[PDB]
């Protein structure tokens, strides 16, 4: 009947795709920024990073001399692949942080006083 | 309330004149004064910046597209077999029993709604917009990408 | 037996009806153009909206804004795309239809 | 109290927009040396009235080939859109002001181009839709200048608006380009130099013609109070009376562009500037 | 020049008065110099009680 | 936290990065688009979630852009692919209006773009009708949503409404008696929009369909308008392009047997290897394997195409779908005679084969040869497999 | 004419104004009338499971 | 417009308030906050005054008939008409945004449907397509 | 998609989510099934969404009020 005095200057946390779960694994991070993603990936995803990248180079160095612009062609692949790469693995590293992964390498290396 | 009911009505009938008459110029000028006159319908339920949205694109940016096409192609053929055959009496009854006698209407078998104002707040569509269909926003501009590019292809040379 | 707010209603939404079937019908019935087969649609595309609107105010509801929106966006993209693709026909079809846009005829 | 309030609004309009015409003709004659209408009454000032009253006893042309309903409703239309804008500056209090008036002068082209399909001129429906090329072309300028605008307009309950009486009452000294090219897009609005190339009207006569000139002054009045509103901290007859003198001022030094050449400006300039600063205000309000 | 001072100063007499008289006129109507303030859905459902609520007044008062 | 979301934002960084190097291309005069290409195959990976019908709909995307040259008709795949992607995670009425209306405003833009020659004015006659029908079919799919919406107070898809929904969805898959825009697309639009307007969406409505949608009616009459109009006519009409058609028109019609009778398996299969047998249609140079298409399109034996026909028939008589089946049966002996039409048109007749002259030698070779080792596809087809 | 296509248009907007609401009125007062059908049919219903179900 | 039911009129009882609502004033201080009535009656009085600066030149003037005084004296277009529908439905988009005390998230969303808007822009003008030679 | 229009939610919204929690705590193998168990659920989210039975009510007593006044009219 009398609706509640709004709040203007208060803006939902919401983020437009929900994930439905509880996290099975410990919680270091429930909100992990982009430096908190990156300082914590693992070996493997800068690896399939620069096997992505090194892969789009040579690619795109084959479809760019086609048209005698291979270079250039060869550095906007392996860049294009390469962002895939990279958003993928922080999404996996974020994940592990937030507890919807396994992350014991991750618990041992992320609280330098609550290691154990 | 005898004027805001009859402000209902008018669209109806504005809707019916536009295709019933034979100049397509007055065909736009009934399609203009039935989106003037929807906005200010819309704006009886509550909607002060939907209703402008409304009258911004249809009448300020669409209508002038249909009127540019219409005087650039439009050499008079009315008296051209526009009023010389006719219209079909199949598609007038067909309108008759659906729009008229309406023997499938939305409200199925409800026939009584309380018609109730709103209270439109800009801040919760914002909002929405911006933090709950974030997804759809975005598809809605890949399809204006569509319009643009494909309108700038398909542009006659 | 009914109140004002009632008649209200119940004349929005039988005259949102018959906007729907006249945008439909009305222009294919009396043999039009494209162009007025293009402006028709957008009849539609209105009653579809005033429905929404109608709806969304009655519910207390973000749905039927969103709605709104989307389908001014779509309507008149589809609609720039139609009328562009009838003056490329009409160029190419001119010499030999005189009328071309009229494909009920 | 609402038609008292309208027709009480509407007198000093038209008082307004005979005076503004004979202001133009005086100081464009001032800055060429010369002194421009003085005869007719005492220092000239019955000029306008004499050139009403003249077109009013002045025969109407109604030309036997063209649709009469059209070619009567385009400068009506004109007219009341004028009249209805200023309403909505002096006589509302809504929310969305500034968008109201902004798609009220989005309807304002319409009197151009019925009258541009009415007449049966060959050069007038050439002429048209040059005009309608460049008043659409400026208006997303302005569109997207409201944006830029509107970002920093809050009222005391913490809503944000654009509401007029909610706007400060002190110079936006932070949004001095963004000033500017609203003002040459007042100046693209009106046809005014230099953008007069586009004419519409050359087949009226008598009042629906003074109905034309009436409706592009008032549009010029509107103009300048919502630049003087969202630029200059407030409407007032003082500020209205500056900026109209700036545009005769302008119009008095300048020529004209050509057709191309304002469509350049106004699709490779003035559109991807207001974009920008409404990016650069949007980061700074966060 | 001084020509062109006449119909300048008469622009801002004519404005300055117009916008007096209009603001006497809508001042007589709303009875308050804030009627022209942004108002929201709680602004709104104050002055709308406070209407409703003084007509009430207006009905006790013609009892007693 | 959005950390759920980053293949939404690499597909709009894809997209961003994509027009800009397009640009970059052509401001050096490039008459060729082959990096172009690659990279709009490496998105179309990139993008795709792990699940079978996603990359289905991904493999066959990437092989149909080796048949499309330029830019823009590259850009208008992407982003028809987008609305085909999101169409099969739609869980509402509104997600679904806008993929199905991306899809639409994309391939009338194509219909009206790559025709050339004497029949451009054809092609784009025909975009025009098509985007006429599509529009009243668009209003009345908001019509009932919005009555649907008004009545449950939510964005579920229950009640009487839905029926009217229903038939939105059959006028997308050409279901007669709706059927007549198709044919009127297949008579003069090119061959490489008539590949990709037979397979990909399809695929992505019956994925919706399987995935989120329940109806309390039937399509029986549907079933049998499609059969008995898709045989009769292609039995009665001459041109290549109407016999296609029509046929087309027939295979809905036993999808849709399959639909009715649930058991989504045996329609999977079927839609899988008529797919296929598109993809070796449509790039047909060498016209001796037309026979093959034939053959394996009138549901004879040892090939792939009779498998598929034969567990619709299998699960139609489980459930005990007689009328339907009889109907279905007499319509696939129709079906056989304009078939050996085709065989006679093309088997037995002089073999010319035109070699290239600007390079580019019989250039997809590759896909309609391996597309023709569908008689080894049967060997997995008998076991259970697609279940 | 231009005074009769003016008067024909004035013409149509009145009887329309005046005409639809006996039409909307006729519709409602039927749908009033089917409802207290209904009701005395589901009081009928009710009254007859109230005696035989004890 | 008059409220018809007892909580519409805040259960105010009696027969004062339908009449003082039936007659009353409009105020924006009242009943009528934002109510956009005073556009249609200036609608109205502005139609009327020019149809009487129409009619007026019908009686008070001179007239001659002649035959000779009732008588006359691109696809670029499309390009601005198009790409001004577009823009106009994307800034009316932009404008829920700017209404908002928006967070951050709202404004890398927003970032993005510019940029997207700005690409297609972009793309355009290295086509040649905002040169208006022809 | 349940959010409120000046509200935070929707004016029904908690007698939906009652509905869905009725539905959700069932244990027949159909949604058809499952549905025959919360039907009083779903009907009082139906009189939030649109009032029938208030109506009928209202509908019953001017009948009543119509037909004290046409069969009943004593004068004092
Ligand atoms: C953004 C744009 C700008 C607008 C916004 C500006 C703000 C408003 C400013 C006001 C405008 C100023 C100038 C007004 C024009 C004056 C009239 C004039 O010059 O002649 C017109 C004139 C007539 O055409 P014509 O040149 O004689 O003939 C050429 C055609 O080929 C001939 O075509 P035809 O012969 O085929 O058509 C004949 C038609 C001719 O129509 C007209 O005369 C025009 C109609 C609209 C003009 C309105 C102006 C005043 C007319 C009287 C209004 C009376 C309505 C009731 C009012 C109460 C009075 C009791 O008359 C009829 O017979 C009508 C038949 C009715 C429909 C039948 C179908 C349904 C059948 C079902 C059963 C029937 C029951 O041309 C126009 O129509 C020009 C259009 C521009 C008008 C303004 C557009 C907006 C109107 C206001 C907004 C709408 C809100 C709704 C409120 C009420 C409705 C209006
Ligand atoms: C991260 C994602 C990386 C990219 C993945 C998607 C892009 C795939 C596009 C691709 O393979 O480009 C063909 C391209 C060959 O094109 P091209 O030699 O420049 O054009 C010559 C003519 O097309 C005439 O030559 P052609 O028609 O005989 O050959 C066309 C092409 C492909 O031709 C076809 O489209 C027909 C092949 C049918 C097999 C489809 C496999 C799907 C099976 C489903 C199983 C589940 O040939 C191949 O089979 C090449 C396959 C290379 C590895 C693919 C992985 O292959 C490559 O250069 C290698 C791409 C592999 C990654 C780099
Ligand atoms: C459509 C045809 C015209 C319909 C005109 C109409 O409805 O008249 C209105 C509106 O028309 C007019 O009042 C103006 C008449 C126009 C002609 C005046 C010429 C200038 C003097 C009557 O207004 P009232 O009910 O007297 O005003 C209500 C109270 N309040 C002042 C607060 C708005
Ligand atoms: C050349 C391309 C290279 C690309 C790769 C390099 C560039 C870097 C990538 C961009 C940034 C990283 C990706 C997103 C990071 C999100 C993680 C996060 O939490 O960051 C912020 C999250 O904020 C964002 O920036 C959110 C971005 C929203 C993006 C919305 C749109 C998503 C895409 C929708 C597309 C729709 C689908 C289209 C098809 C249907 C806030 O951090 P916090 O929570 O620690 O800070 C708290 C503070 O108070 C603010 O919250
Ligand atoms: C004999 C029967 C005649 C039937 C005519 C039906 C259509 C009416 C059209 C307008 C008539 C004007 C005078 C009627 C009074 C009026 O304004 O009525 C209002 C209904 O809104 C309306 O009627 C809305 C229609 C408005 C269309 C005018 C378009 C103007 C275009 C100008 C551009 C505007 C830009 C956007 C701001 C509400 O009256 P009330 O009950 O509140 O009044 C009294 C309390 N004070
Ligand atoms: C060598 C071919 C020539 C080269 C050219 C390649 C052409 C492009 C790629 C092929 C295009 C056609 C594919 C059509 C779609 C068929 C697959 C749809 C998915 C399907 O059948 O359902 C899944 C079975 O998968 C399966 O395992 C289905 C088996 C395969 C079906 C196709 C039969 C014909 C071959 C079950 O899904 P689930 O139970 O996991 O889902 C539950 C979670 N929602
Ligand atoms: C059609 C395809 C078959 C072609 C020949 C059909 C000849 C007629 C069937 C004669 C069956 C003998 C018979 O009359 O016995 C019936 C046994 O019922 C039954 O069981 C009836 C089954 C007969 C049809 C079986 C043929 C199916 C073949 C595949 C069809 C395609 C898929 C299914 C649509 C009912 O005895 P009565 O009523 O005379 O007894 C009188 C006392 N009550
Ligand atoms: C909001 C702010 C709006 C800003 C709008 C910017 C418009 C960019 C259009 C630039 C087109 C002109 C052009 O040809 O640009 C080329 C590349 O520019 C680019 O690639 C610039 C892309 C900028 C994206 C933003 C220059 O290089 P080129 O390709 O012509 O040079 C080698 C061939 N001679
Ligand atoms: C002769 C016919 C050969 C066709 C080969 C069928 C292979 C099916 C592999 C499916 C699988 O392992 O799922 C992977 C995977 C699901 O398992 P996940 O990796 O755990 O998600 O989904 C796919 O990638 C499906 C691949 C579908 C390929 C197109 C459909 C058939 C053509
Ligand atoms: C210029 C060209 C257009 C730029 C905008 C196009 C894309 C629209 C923006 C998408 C933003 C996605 C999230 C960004 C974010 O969270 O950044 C905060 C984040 C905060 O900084 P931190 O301290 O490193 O977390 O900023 C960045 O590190 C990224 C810098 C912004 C780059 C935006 C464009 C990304 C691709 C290039
Ligand atoms: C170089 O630029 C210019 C032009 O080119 C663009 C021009 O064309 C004109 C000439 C055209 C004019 C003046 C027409 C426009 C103005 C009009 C009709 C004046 C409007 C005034 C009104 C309505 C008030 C006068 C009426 C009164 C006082 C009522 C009288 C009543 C009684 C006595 C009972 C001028 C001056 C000009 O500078």
């Amino acid at each position: 009947t009398w609706p509640e005095p709004p709040n203007y200057y208060e803006a939902p946390k919401h983020g437009f795709k929900v994930t439905l779960e509880n996290p099975t694994f410990p919680i270091i991070n429930p909100d992990p920024n982009i430096t908190d993603a990156v300082t914590n990936m693992r070996s493997e995803n800068w690896g399939v990073v620069a096997g992505l990248a090194g892969l789009g180079y040579v690619a795109g160095y084959y479809f760019g001399a086609k048209v005698h612009w291979a270079k250039p062609t060869a550095l906007f692949t392996s860049i294009f692949l390469g962002k895939s790469g990279l958003l993928w693995g922080m999404s996996d590293s974020a994940h592990r942080l937030m507890g919807f992964k396994e992350n014991s390498k991750e618990v041992a290396a992320n609280l330098p006083h609550v290691m154990q | 309330m005898f004027f805001e009911n009859s402000a209902i009505l008018l669209c109806a009938l504005l809707s019916i004149a536009v295709g019933y008459t034979k100049s397509p110029f007055m065909s736009l000028m009934y399609s203009v004064m039935l989106f003037i006159n929807s906005s200010f319908v819309l704006m009886m339920l509550g909607f002060e910046f939907l209703a402008l949205v409304n009258l911004l694109v249809y009448v300020g940016a669409l209508a002038v597209l249909f009127l540019f096409v219409i005087m650039l192609l439009e050499i008079p053929a009315t008296e051209l077999r526009a009023y010389s055959r006719g219209w079909s009496t199949l598609g007038i009854f067909v309108f008759i029993i659906n729009g008229v006698f309406q023997i499938t209407p939305s409200m199925g078998p409800r026939g009584i709604i309380t018609g109730l104002p709103g209270a439109e707040s800009i801040t919760n569509l914002g909002h929405a917009l911006y933090l709950y269909f974030a997804d759809l926003l975005i598809l809605n501009s890949l399809v204006l990408t569509v319009a643009l590019f494909g309108r700038f292809a398909i542009a006659p040379v | 037996y009914y109140t004002e707010g009632e008649i209200f209603g119940t004349t929005f939404m039988y005259t949102t009806n018959m906007m729907f079937w006249a945008g439909i019908v009305g222009a294919v019935a009396f043999r039009r153009n494209l162009i007025i087969l293009l402006l028709s649609a957008e009849t539609v595309m209105l009653a579809c909206n005033m429905n929404f609107l109608f709806t969304a105010a009655y519910l207390n509801d973000i749905t039927g804004a969103i709605m709104s929106i989307t389908i001014t966006t779509i309507a008149a993209c589809e609609t720039a795309i139609g009328l562009a693709l009838c003056v490329a026909y009409f160029h190419m079809r001119s010499a030999t239809d005189v009328e071309a846009l009229n494909m009920l005829k | 109290m609402i038609v008292a309030s309208i027709l009480i609004l509407i007198v000093p309009v038209l008082l307004s927009v005979a005076m503004f015409t004979l202001a133009e003709r005086t100081v464009m004659a001032s800055m060429q040396r010369r002194f421009g209408p003085q005869v007719s009454g005492i220092s000239g000032l019955l000029q306008p009235f004499w050139d009403g009253l003249k077109l009013g006893v002045k025969e109407p042309v109604l030309p036997d080939s063209s649709s009469a309903g059209a070619f009567a409703a385009s400068p009506m239309i004109s007219f009341v859109l004028s009249q209805v804008a200023w309403v909505g500056i002096c006589i509302s209090d809504a929310s969305f002001q500034g968008l109201v008036i902004m798609a009220i002068s989005s309807l304002a082209v319409y009197g151009v181009m019925l009258a541009g399909w009415a007449s049966n001129s060959k050069y007038a429906f050439l002429g048209c839709l040059r005009s309608v090329a460049l008043m659409v072309s400026y208006e997303l300028s302005l569109g997207a200048a409201l944006l830029s605008i509107g970002l920093f307009v809050t009222d005391g309950t913490g809503m944000k608006c654009l509401n007029f009486a909610e706007m400060p009452t002190t110079p936006q000294y932070a949004m001095l380009p963004l000033c500017l090219i609203f003002l040459v897009c007042i100046l693209a609005e009106t046809k005014r130099d230099p953008f007069d190339l586009p004419g519409y009207n050359v087949e009226y006569s008598s009042l629906g013609f003074a109905l034309f000139f009436i409706a592009e002054y008032a549009n010029m009045a509107v103009m300048s109070a919502i630049a003087s509103i969202y630029f200059l901290g407030g409407f007032s007859a003082l500020k209205i009376t500056a900026l109209f003198f700036a545009f005769v001022w302008t119009r008095g030094t300048l020529p004209r562009y050509r057709y191309d050449q304002f469509m350049r400006l106004g699709w490779k300039a003035f559109l991807p500037l207001t974009l920008a600063f409404f990016a650069l205000h949007a980061s700074v309000a966060i | 020049g001084w020509n062109a001072l006449p119909s300048l100063v008469i622009i801002t007499g004519i404005w300055t008065a117009g916008l007096f008289a209009l603001d006497k006129v809508q001042m007589f109507r709303e009875n308050k110099p804030a009627w022209a303030n942004n108002k929201d859905g709680w602004q709104k459902a104050l002055y709308r009680r406070d209407w409703y609520l003084q007509r009430e007044e207006e009905t006790l008062a013609m009892a007693k | 936290a959005a950390a759920a979301a980053m293949i939404e934002l690499d597909l709009c960084f894809g997209l961003l990065l994509l027009i800009l190097f397009g640009l970059l291309s052509l401001r050096n005069g490039h008459v060729s688009l082959a990096h172009i290409r690659f990279i709009c195959q490496c998105w179309l990976v990139m993008i795709t979630p792990l699940e079978v019908q996603d990359f289905a709909l991904c493999i066959l995307t990437v092989v149909l852009l080796q048949s499309f040259h330029s830019f823009e008709a590259l850009l208008f795949l992407l982003l028809a692919y987008i609305g085909q992607l999101y169409m099969m995670h739609s869980c509402n009425l509104v997600s679904f209006y806008v993929c199905l209306e991306a899809q639409t405003l994309c391939v009338v833009v194509l219909c009206g773009l790559l025709a050339r020659g004497a029949s451009t004015s054809f092609s784009v006659e025909a975009a025009l009708k098509f985007l006429l029908l599509s529009a009243m079919v668009s209003g009345m799919a908001l019509f009932w949503f919005s009555a649907m919406y008004q009545r449950t107070g939510s964005l579920d898809m229950v009640g009487q409404e839905t029926f009217w929904i229903l038939l939105v969805m059959l006028f997308k898959l050409g279901v007669a008696p709706m059927h007549m825009w198709s044919v009127d697309l297949y008579g003069s639009i090119p061959k490489s929009l008539l590949l990709y307007l037979s397979t990909a969406p399809k695929l992505s409505l019956f994925t919706f369909w399987a995935s989120s949608w329940h109806h309390d009616f039937s399509v029986g009459v549907f079933i049998l308008f499609s059969m008995f109009i898709g045989s009769i006519g292609a039995y009665g009409q001459p041109a290549l392009r109407s016999l296609f058609a029509y046929s087309t028109i027939n295979e809905i019609g036993l999808l849709l047997l399959a639909v009715e009778t649930a058991g989504f398996h045996t329609l999977y299969q079927h839609l899988g290897i008529y797919i296929i047998t598109q993809l070796l249609l449509w790039n047909l140079t060498d016209k001796r394997l037309f026979a093959l298409c034939a053959v394996s399109l009138a549901g004879l034996p040892p090939f792939a195409g009779f498998f598929g026909k034969a567990w619709i028939f299998w699960h139609a008589m489980s459930v005990q779908a007689f009328s339907l089946l009889a109907a279905a049966l007499f319509c696939t002996l129709l079906s056989l005679v304009y078939y050996l039409r085709v065989i006679r048109l093309f088997w037995t007749a002089p073999v010319h084969t035109a070699a290239s002259f600007t390079g580019a030698p019989n250039q997809t070779t590759l896909t309609s040869a391996c597309a023709v080792a569908l008689a080894f596809a049967p060997v997995m087809l008998v076991k259970p497999f697609v279940i | 004419g231009l005074i009769r296509n003016i008067a024909t248009f004035a013409t149509a907007v009145v009887g329309w104004s005046v005409g639809i609401p006996f039409v909307v009125q006729a519709r409602m007062n039927g749908y009033v009338e089917r409802n207290l059908a209904t009701y005395d049919a589901a009081q009928r219903q009710k009254a007859e499971e109230a005696a035989i179900g004890g | 417009y008059n409220a018809w039911s007892p909580a519409q009129r805040y259960f105010v009882e009696g027969d004062h308030v339908v009449t003082a609502e039936a007659s009353r004033t409009f105020q924006f201080t009242g009943l009528d906050s934002g109510s956009f009535y005073p556009y249609v009656i200036a609608t109205v009085i502005a139609t009327a005054i020019s149809t009487v600066f129409i009619v007026a030149p019908l009686v008070i003037a001179p007239s001659r008939v002649d035959l000779d005084k009732s008588s006359a004296y691109s696809v670029s277009f499309y390009l601005v008409s198009i790409m001004y529908l577009l823009f106009d439905i994307e800034i009316a988009y932009l404008f829920p945004y700017a209404m908002t005390h928006a967070s951050l998230p709202m404004y890398w969303t927003m970032n993005l449907f510019l940029a997207i808007l700005v690409a297609g822009f972009a793309y355009e003008w290295g086509m040649g397509a905002l040169e208006w030679r022809e | 998609a349940g959010m409120g229009l000046s509200t935070g939610t929707a004016r029904c919204y908690d007698w939906y989510m009652d509905y869905l929690k009725c539905m959700d705590e069932r244990k027949e193998p159909m949604i058809a099934l499952r549905r025959e168990h919360c039907l009083e659920w779903l009907e009082d989210y139906n009189e939030c969404l649109h009032r029938e039975k208030e109506r009928t009510r209202r509908q019953v007593i001017e009948r009543e009020r119509r037909a004290q006044l046409a069969g009943g009219s004593k004068p004092a």
